[PDB]
This record gives structure tokens, sequence and C-alpha cells, in this order.
């Protein structure tokens, strides 16, 4: 159908089952001192973390004060030169002999992939970090300075009333 | 008597307790939590919440 | 056309005139017994009526191929489409009919005879009981 | 090779964030009626946690389970609401996710 | 918790609105107690009357017969 | 505000684009008079360079861009410190400023039941 | 004429029970 | 829980507490010795 059907081992578990799992742990665990399913009651038992701490799904594999970059600058600098004169050249190729441009043209693309390349070395999650602590430290010094600036204007305003009464006195 | 009385108010209303437990709350969320799989959980939903402008 | 038009003011009416008993129902008091008597029937008779028509015109409502309109755009009102074009059962009437031939459960067709002269009998002797005894 | 139960039970809590799904769920009578399906629902309450919490691809069914918590004390009765309901609270759900983790 | 300093000030804002205006000295009789003011005549009423704002004019709040 | 990693990606996605363009241009106009095509290509090239100039101002203008990551981790702990500290003085703040403020209330009070008590004098 | 019109009595928030069941391929 | 009641102005705490505290019961009714006193008890 559309829609998968339930996990099976979802219907073991009743409220009995569920009700009974502290002695049935209690007791598998003094019997102890991939699991086999020797019991309905194992599934209870919060699974082990892999050894190799590695997870694979559809293909694809998946696994400190925050909670020379000149080279790369410089590398970055000169790639982009090389990109420019290499388009140049690779114009001209087709301005004059267009029948082999292609030889230079992935070519072209080979450094521009080297830039993704360069900027994944780069990869950003501490830079945006970064800016949202200037941007609410900035909102709370603003705040901050607001509130001392209109309590201390509310406190001048009462001493010019005091002396504005006492000199009515 | 009145204006000063508005100065009350309006003091009154920019806050005190509670400011301070919701910065504690921050403090302790912060300090639970490591700054590695932030990161590592924001770049893997970088290409999700992010709506590219070429994706037809 | 025509079949369709009487069904459609038909059952126009039969709508008001649920629109009515809903609304006379929805009042926090409750009227006398005996209008609610008077509505049920006038309603439920016309919902009577309703199905013979219905039953009277079944050949001219299956010759009508439904169509969308050209000028009707589907992108925007797809949603109000699909809403007109489902047709399934409601779930709880359909469990009861599963239940209800659940309990109910040559052979038959026999049983089918005898319910016949079962019905005939018992039709034939209450017409002699109404005979025999004047009731005018 | 056969998939470890970390990994079904991963892919049917990230799948559980479908409006669709749980409509299809909540109209068989017998997943809403069967305790074990219930009993499988609390079960699932134990991720929002690390290190499971950064195992999830989409935080959305995060909410979703904790709300299809909330059905046992509700009721079935607001199927039907189902998709307006997520679609009007949306935003604020969203907003108190980013709440609870962008903060 | 906000309530106190909400009746307080409620109190308040009665004294001085009734400060405003010269009550009748058979009316000298007064009471300021949880946001509200009682004015009671003896042998014919008992009136609790509170204000929202300073600015807004008094409502009736309660009344007993005595 | 927006910030800078996004303007970067999009002048190098407008760079392609217009290198596609102008590309685009020379093949589909190669054969137009000479002067208005020469004048045309003299516009694209010059938007060409002009668009290698933000690149270049951008790409040098990214803080933390010849700054290693490291003392940015300092630097953060010790914000995080000092906004420890700033948010424990604004709770003094509060606070005392919470107790001037009814102490003032405290006099507004002895001052009202002094007119009130005045007034009813007489 | 006519005496009044029915009142829009749309259920957009009725939830359908249409079958889906040939998906796969 | 206590950010949202410090937070609110009093022209919304005003339905709050009526509703609160249900029908007929105005919300200038509460005494404050019974005031302190249901705090005695919540405190305990």
């Amino acid at each position: 159908s559309l829609y998968p059907p339930p996990p099976p081992y979802v219907k073991f578990f009743t409220q009995s089952n569920l009700e009974k799992l502290p002695k049935y742990k209690e007791k598998k665990a003094a019997s102890a001192k991939e699991e086999e399913i020797t019991c309905a009651l194992d599934y209870l038992i919060p699974p082990p973390m892999p050894k190799n701490q590695q997870y694979r799904a559809f293909g694809s594999i998946w696994q400190e004060n925050e909670s020379n970059y000149q080279y790369k600058i410089q590398e970055l600098r000169k790639l982009l030169k090389s990109l420019l004169l290499n388009y140049l050249e690779l114009i001209g190729v087709l301005s004059i002999n267009p029948d082999m441009y292609e030889r230079k043209v992935e070519n072209i693309r080979t450094i521009l992939v080297n830039i993704h390349h360069l900027l994944n070395e780069y990869r950003q999650s501490r830079e945006s970090l970064i800016m949202l602590l200037e941007e609410q430290l900035e909102y709370k010094r603003g705040e901050i300075r607001e509130i001392e600036q209109v309590c201390k204007q509310v406190h001048d305003k009462l001493t010019s009333i005091q002396d504005t009464l006492r000199t009515g006195s | 008597l009145e204006i000063l009385n508005e100065c009350h108010d309006e003091l009154k209303a920019l806050p005190l307790e509670q400011v301070e437990f919701e910065k504690n709350t921050i403090l302790q969320q912060r300090s639970k939590i490591n700054s590695t799989e932030l990161l590592d959980y924001a770049t893997k939903l970088s290409k999700f919440t992010k709506i590219p402008p070429t994706f037809d | 056309g025509q079949a369709l038009d009487a069904v459609r003011m038909r059952l126009a009416q039969l709508t008001h005139s649920l629109r009515r008993i809903r609304d006379e129902m929805s009042k926090a008091e409750l009227p006398q017994w005996y209008t609610l008597q008077s509505q049920l029937n006038v309603t439920l008779s016309q919902l009577v009526s309703v199905t013979s028509t219905l039953q009277h015109f079944q050949e001219t409502l299956d010759s009508t191929v439904v169509y969308p309109l050209p000028k009707f755009p589907t992108t925007s009102h797809e949603s109000l489409v699909t809403t007109l074009l489902r047709k399934k059962n409601i779930p709880e009437v359909d469990e009861w009919m599963k239940y209800v031939r659940e309990t109910s459960g040559e052979e038959i067709e026999k049983l089918l005879q005898q319910d016949r002269e079962i019905t005939n009998w018992a039709r034939t002797t209450f017409r002699n009981e109404y005979g025999k005894h004047d009731f005018k | 090779p056969l998939p470890t139960r970390f990994e079904v039970e991963l892919e049917f809590i990230q799948s559980l964030a479908n409006i669709q799904y749980v409509t299809y769920l909540l109209t068989q009578q017998q997943i809403w009626k069967s305790p074990n399906f219930k009993n499988y629902l609390k079960y699932l309450e134990y991720w929002c946690n690390p290190p499971y919490s950064q195992c999830i691809v989409y935080p959305n069914c995060l909410f979703i389970l904790k709300l299809l918590n909330g059905f046992m004390e509700s009721a079935l009765e607001g199927l039907d609401e189902l998709p307006k309901i997520i679609q009007l609270q949306g935003p604020q759900w969203m907003n108190e996710m980013v709440e609870r983790w962008a903060n | 918790g906000l309530i106190l300093q909400r009746l307080k000030d409620l109190n308040l804002t009665v004294s001085i609105k009734i400060a405003l205006m010269n009550i009748p000295k058979p009316l000298n009789s007064y009471h300021i107690k949880n946001g509200r003011i009682y004015f009671t005549v003896p042998n014919e009423f008992e009136i609790q009357l509170s204000t929202v704002n300073r600015q807004s004019p008094l409502f009736f709040v309660d009344l007993k017969l005595l | 505000m927006t910030d800078r990693l996004t303007q970067l990606q999009i002048c190098l996605d407008q760079m392609t684009e217009q290198f596609c363009a102008t590309l685009n241009y020379i093949d589909k106009n190669h054969g137009v008079p000479p002067e208005e095509f020469s004048n045309t290509i003299d516009e694209l090239s010059t938007d060409i360079i002009l668009k290698t100039r933000q690149i270049n101002k951008l790409i040098d203008s990214l803080p933390g861009v010849d700054v290693s990551a490291e003392e940015q981790l300092r630097k953060i702990d010790m914000l995080q410190k000092k906004l420890v500290e700033v948010e424990d003085e604004k709770i003094e703040a509060i606070k005392k400023k919470e107790k001037l403020l009814r102490h003032v209330d405290s006099l507004i009070e002895d001052f009202v039941d002094g007119i009130a008590n005045s007034k009813k004098s007489t | 004429p006519s005496y009044s019109p029915t009142s829009p009595s749309y259920s957009p928030t009725s939830p359908s029970y249409s079958p889906t069941s040939p998906s796969y391929s | 829980p206590h950010e949202i009641y410090g937070s609110m102005p009093l022209e919304q705490l005003i339905p709050i507490i009526l509703r609160q505290r249900g029908p007929g019961f105005k919300f200038v009714d509460l005494n404050e010795k019974e005031l302190q006193n249901e705090i005695k008890q919540l405190g305990s």
C-alpha cells in the first residue's frame, strides 16, 4: 500500500508488559551478571549505541569555548586571477579555433570546482554565532542604557520638584 | 503627584524576578548542551530549512 | 435536464426543511412536543418524496456524464473539486452493515420461496381475519 | 543487510511528521483502539533528549508525537480537524521549536 | 502576585479621587480597604465603590442594606 | 541585516549569470553593426571588472577573515562571561531601582494620608 | 419571488474517505 | 511561569482574575487579609 505497515514489535507490548518491565529488567540484569530476541520484553530495554558510532541510511553514511587563513585568502585571490586569465584564453580559443574549445572548458570548471573545495574548509556556523552574539548583546545594551537614562531623568525631575516645593515653603 | 505616579507606572512597566529566572534558564540550557552537536545539526538542517532560490 | 431540475428543486426544499428543523432545535428551550412531531413528519415524508422521485428518473441521471468547465480553474479550486468528487460512505455505516451481515450470516432459493409462501399465507390470513368482523 | 531497530524506529519517528500518514493511521479503528500503538508512542517519548535528538532529520515530528501524546487525553474525534489545525498552528509551533533549540 | 500592589494602587487612587471631591459632612464616615471605599450611613445603607482609572469616574461596586 | 556570506553567494551567482549573458550575447551577435557591438561589449567588460572588484572587496571583508578561529573561541567565551556579570549587575540595578521606587511609593502614601486627614480635620 | 435562499452549509472540515492503495509500482 | 503574570498589564490581568474567580465575583471583592490567607495555605 501507500503507507507501510506499522512495525511488528509495536503490537507485542501491552499495559501488562509495561508494568512488568521493571521486574523483567531486574531479572535480566541479575542474569547478565546483536542482542538475541529470546523474550517478547527485550525491545523495551534501550538499544545499545553501535561501537562504530555510524549510521547508514538511503546509501549515505553519518556519524568548545562557543558552547594560516592568509594562505587560503591568497590562494583564492590567485585562483580568481587564474580563472579570469583562463576565461580570456578560452574565449580566445572560441575566437580562433572553437572546434577544440571544450578541451579548456571543463578545465576552467575544475578551478571553479576547486573554489567550492576552498569554501568547504572555510565553512561559518561560528561566524553566525558571532553575529547573533553581537546583535543581542547590543540590543540588551540599548535596553539597559535607556533604562538608566529614564530612571535618572525621573530622579532629576523628582529633585527639581523637591527644590521647587522647598522654595515655596 | 500625578506626573510622578505615571513615572512610577512606566518604571514598573519595565522589568524583576522573572527576568532573572529567564536568564538563569538560558545559562544552564547553554551550559548543558555542547556547541559541536548544535553546529553539526545546524549544518545538517541548512539544506532543508533554507529554501534555495533555484528550487523550482 | 428536466429530471435533474426537478431533483434540484425538491432537494433544495428538503435542505430548506432541514435548515428549518435545525434552527428550531438549536434553541436553548425545547418547543412543544406536537410542533416537533409535525416538523418530523413533514420533513420525513418529504424525504420519502425525495427517494421516490430519485427512483423515478434514474435513467436521466445515469445518462448524464460529468465534466468540469473549461472556464472553471482546477489549479485554484482543486480542493473544492475533490470535495464534491469523493463519494465513499462514512465509515460507521460501513462497519454497521458489516456487523449486520455478520449477524445475519438451491437451499437459499428454497428458503426464499418458503418466505414467499409464508408472506402470501399471512396476507390471506389477515384478509380473512379482517373480513371476519364487520368494521363498518 | 537487515536494518537494525534503531533505523526502523528513527524512520517511523521521522515519518510521523507527515499529516497524510497521521490521517491514514487514525483512519483505521484498530490502530487507535489497540493499546499497543499508544504504548509504543509513549515509549518513543525518550528521543527528545541528546544524543538521540542529534540523529533526527525533521524536528517537527518531535512536537507531533507530543501532540499525539495529548491525543490520548483529548478523546477518533478531532481527526477531521487535524490538517486544518496543523496548518493553522504551524507558525507558533515552529516558533516554540526554534525557541527550544535555536536559543 | 501583582494583585497586592494593584489593590494598593487602587486604594491610593480612590483616596486621591475622594480628596478631589468635597464629600458631604454626613458622608464623613468612610473606610478604605482592598481597592474599595466603604460609606456606611447607619440604619440606612453601606455602599462600596471603586474606580478603574484616576481620570475615569467612580462606578458602583456593591451595596448592603441596614 | 544581510550576512556577508549570503551577499558573497549572491555576488558569485550574479557573476556567473553575467558571464552566461555576456557569452550568450557574443554567440547570438557575432557576425549587428561592429561599432554598437564593440560598445556593448566594452560595457559588458566594464561590468565584468566591476563585479570582480566587488568580489575582491567582499572576500577580504569577511570579521575573522584573517583571524584564527581559536582566538574567536576565547573571545566568545569571555564574552559570555562578561555577559553573565552584566545581567548580574542589571539584577542589582533593577532591585535597587525597585527599592527606591517603593520608598517613593511609601512617601506618596504618607503624603496622601496627610493631605486626607488634614483636609478632613476641619 | 424566492422567500429565502439556502444558507451555505459547506463542510470543508470533512476529512473525506478516499481509499488510496495503488501507489506501489 | 510567573513571567507571563508579571509581564501583563492590569487591563488584561483584570479579565484573567475575573475568569479565574468565576462569574459574579468581582475583581475587587478580594480581601487583603483573605489574600494573604490563601497565600499562606498555598505556601504550605
